[PDB]
């Protein structure tokens, strides 16, 4: 079962994710390598190939979790996630870091092979920085290999009497997070250090590309100013930045993806015998509403659902209707989708 | 009296003064009559900013009715000595020394607001004492007059003769007129 | 003595002065006579507030007996330069510079209290010296009067001639009369 | 020297000033001659208190010998604008401006101590200059006189004619007498 | 409210003082967004599993 080449991984990733072209290549080879090594224990020498962790620094609702999830789906391996803000040091009431290993094994269905080839996804790495440090010290070891006692509970209470130990030196730790403020830190290092004044540059021109291009110039020093301890940065060699979803992106996301919201509603209406259409004018307006309320990609469902709620309540109780054309006025609530039969 | 502000960052919260907060952004305020005490403070701000980053421009907002020549020239020599370029912005008023420190900024970075006034004139002075002493002070101030005019012509681009006649008496200049004389390079009216 | 106030936030509780606390809410106070030092402080606050959110309005509470024109123009130019709209509210008294800065706010955001008094007049000044110097200063202040009247007519909407005649001497206006003249757009009587 | 007090809560111990501590309890102090700097400070406190709880009453302690009319009107307009009721308590003395702000409190929530003294009189003023200018200021102050009397009659419940006759000269009213006039509602003697 | 609150907190009429004063209740709940649930203390995966929400 020859691993999928980087190109294949990218071409497919595009289908379910529009944009983030640079991060796609980064997360393509990084996984192609992380598995090309695991399938070849030896190296025709005495070398012991290591692990390269990935640090996904992107903005909110950009597709950080989606990329990690969709990448695991291309292959057949376990996928887990977590939240750095739900962890604390030892000796305190706060949930211990070892707990993450438990959740990982559960998804693995009580297996080591699978869990060894798993892709955990820590999140919200930001906000636990300096002035926090203690929680970052424990994770600093797990990410670079550590055997951990897995409490024997689950399938047949985990018969193994050795607490089913697992080596944490083969798990790809895709630690993400939205570093709010890094853009400013980087600007003070790569451009004029004046943010206030008559000659500064105030970000009010709806320049959504600014954050993306700025983050691309990220360096380890920039992370140090953010708070991240030098050791943690060193454990995460790979870094992939994500751009900010613009109006065009959302429009594409509503139609291009194989699991696009538009197609979903079209599929259910087809089961009833009625067709569904989405005028391009309606789609762009929906996008503008999301940016207005800053709901993001997650809020698209709410908007479209609200506009189709009443419609769904009347379609099964009606006859001769075989086509619907959602117009720009339907979403705002000032019109009702015309039934042309 | 002076309001306080906070700068929120990943590290935490830091309480800063309104003038200190702007200092981080390489902004210096030249307000009030020029004197040794205020001039020394401005010089310290310039040197400190140079240490942080010698490649980033420094912005100096000038609003003053003038002052001592010696204190003012200390700032002039400090602006040209430091490697970073110093951008001057005229707000409200720029008198004899304020205008000299305005045109002394980096080329292409001298700005002035539309509703602003600029004045230039020969230096003032005086001395009481013996006749031989008056001759020494009288001859010294004349050198300053010519020395200052030579610098104005260099930064403005005009001729020494034109500067001498114009600076003979008080000459008021508006923002558009200052651009013609060369005291400033552009006028800031609205952002972008 | 300026009282202190506590602001509860995610990180905990933060202490602020009554004036600094209101600055966090985009509120600037223009109290007392207008001078260079006070004007620069207001300018720094406007520039500072612009950075956090250039799309949020700024509130400038005006209560002053007047001041120097140069310092006031610095604030006027800053208000027009910054992207966010500046809302001017008159409480108590508003003199020549106070009224000029009051009518310089964003169209539709100029408020006034019912018992507030607004006064407008021509600029004041003087000079002692030779006739040649007096002529220079005399023409300078005259241009300022014309430049000020032109701006006053723009915001209020009245003709230049009407503004000139009405400003020949002190003219007192109440909140309702101010609306008719165009110095303000609405009157705040009760909440909501 | 203002003493420091401690506030015990289940958040941590916090040291507060005697005046700042009472501000948290919806208590504002109005002491000394009324002027623009202190008036703007009281205005800021009122706007801050309604943000915490716009339903609870705001207590204003008045011990002052009077002050500027414009400064007082700023506080009066702010009191009648905010949603919460302003309870006025007179301790010591209340002069023309102090009495106006005293009777301007919420109906039924104006108190006075038994030995407190109240005084009411017409506004003062003056102007030196040309006769034409005197007529302008003479009519302006007269309008204020009538405006103050109208507001005084509204809150006190008396007739405009009675107020004018009584305010022609200084009129001293004790706490029991102020109740009959209408400046206050009740008198506080002991904590019941 | 915080998500849909625009304007200052302290000030005159321009500012919105409705913060405490109860005017409408169902209105705010009707515009509920999953993002708000995060602040309340609900993990994103859980609120992401419940697409529908019925305000009563
Ligand atoms: N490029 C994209 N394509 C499709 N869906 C996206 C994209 N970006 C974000 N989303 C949507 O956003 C949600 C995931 O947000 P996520 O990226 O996990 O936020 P965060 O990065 O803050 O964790 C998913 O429901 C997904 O549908």
């Amino acid at each position: 079962s020859a691993l999928p080449t980087p190109h294949e991984i990218r071409n497919h990733l595009d289908d379910y994710v529009i944009g983030q072209e640079q991060a796609k290549k980064v997360l393509a080879v990084a996984v192609y390598n992380h598995y090309k090594r695991l399938r070849n224990g030896d190296t025709s020498n005495g070398v012991e190939l290591g692990k390269s962790n990935i640090l996904l620094i992107g903005p909110t609702g950009s597709g950080k979790t989606l990329l990690a999830e969709t990448l695991a789906r291309l292959l057949d391996v376990p996928f887990t996630m977590a939240d750095a803000t739900t962890l604390t040091e030892a000796g305190y009431v706060g949930e211990d870091v070892e707990n993450i290993i438990q959740k990982l094994l559960q998804k693995s269905d009580y297996d080591v092979q699978k869990a060894q080839r798993g892709i955990v996804y820590i999140d919200e790495i930001d906000k636990i920085s300096r002035k926090g440090e203690g929680v970052q010290q424990a994770l600093l070891k797990l990410i670079e290999g550590t055997v951990a006692a897995v409490p024997p509970q689950g399938g047949r209470k985990h018969p193994q009497q050795e607490f089913l130990q697992v080596d944490t030196s083969k798990i790809l730790f895709i630690c993400g997070g939205a570093f709010a403020g890094l853009d400013k830190v980087i600007s003070h290092r790569v451009e004029t250090g004046s943010g206030i004044g008559f000659g500064a540059t105030v970000k009010a021109k709806s320049d959504k590309a600014s954050e993306g291009e700025l983050l691309a110039q990220v360096e380890p020093e920039d992370l140090i100013k953010f708070g991240l301890i030098p050791e943690f940065i060193g454990r995460l060699p790979v870094v992939a930045t994500l751009n900010e979803l613009s109006e065009e992106a959302l429009i594409q996301i509503l139609k291009e993806p194989k699991n696009a919201l538009t197609k979903q509603y079209q599929a259910l209406f087809n089961l009833e015998g009625v067709d569904l259409e989405f005028r391009d004018e309606a789609l762009d307006a929906i996008a503008k509403k999301a940016m207005a309320r800053k709901t993001g990609a997650r809020g698209l469902r709410s908007i479209v659902e609200a506009a189709l709620l009443d419609t769904m309540y009347d379609l099964p109780s009606m006859e001769d209707v075989e086509k619907v054309v959602i117009d720009e006025s339907v979403i705002d609530g000032q019109s009702e989708p015309l039934l042309i039969y | 009296l002076v309001p306080m502000v906070i700068e929120q960052t990943s590290r935490g919260e830091r309480s800063f003064d309104i003038y200190s907060r702007l200092l981080k952004e390489r902004v210096i305020f030249l307000t009030g009559q020029v004197e040794d005490h205020m001039a020394n403070l401005i010089v310290a701000q310039m040197l400190f900013l140079e240490a942080e980053n010698p490649e980033k421009d420094i912005y100096l907002y000038i609003n003053s009715p003038g002052g001592v020549i010696t204190a003012g020239m200390s700032i002039y020599d400090t602006m040209q000595f430091i490697k970073p370029d110093v951008s001057t912005i005229c707000m409200g008023q720029a008198a004899s020394m304020g205008a000299f420190l305005l045109t002394a900024g980096a080329k292409g970075k001298r700005f002035c607001l539309p509703n602003s006034r600029v004045m230039i004139h020969q230096p003032l002075g005086g001395y009481q004492g013996q006749a031989t002493d008056i001759e020494i002070h009288a001859r010294e101030i004349l050198k300053v007059k010519g020395r200052m005019n030579e610098l104005m012509a260099l930064h403005t681009g005009q001729s020494l003769e034109q500067i001498e006649r114009d600076t003979e008496r008080d000459r008021f200049l508006s923002a558009p007129e200052a651009v013609e004389y060369g005291l400033v390079d552009s006028i800031l009216t609205h952002r972008n």
